[PDB]
């Protein structure tokens, strides 16, 4: 999930 | 003339409020996952909940930190809050296909 979220 | 979180309904920003930055309100960027947003710069936003401490890694705007903006209400990924630059200081970048624009 973090990783989809990251910019 | 305002966006609500489309998941929720949660009041978040404004049409009044779009900022263009680098010429623009919308920038089309993807992160390191290759995930694709289109993104819409707004001066203000309400009704988010920010996690985590600035990251400046993979920025997309020069200058920014960020982290992430939840909906305060229901948890959604709405965007990002960048702060630690210059002109202005601090905006949000808030994905647009998760908020729904309607009557104020
Ligand atoms: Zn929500």
């Amino acid at each position: 999930f973090f990783e989809q979220m990251q910019n | 003339s305002i966006f609500r979180c489309r998941q929720c309904g949660q009041t978040i920003s404004r049409r009044d409020w779009l900022l263009p930055m680098g010429g623009d309100h919308e920038h089309v960027v993807f992160n390191p996952a290759g995930m694709i947003f289109r993104v819409w710069c707004f001066s203000l936003a309400q009704g988010l909940r920010l996690i985590g401490a600035p990251s400046g890694e993979f920025s997309w705007f020069k200058g920014y930190d960020w982290t992430i903006a939840l909906c305060g209400q229901c948890g959604s990924h709405l965007g990002w809050h960048y702060e630690g630059g210059s002109q202005p200081q601090t905006f949000f970048g808030l994905i647009k296909d998760r908020l729904a624009e309607g009557p104020a």
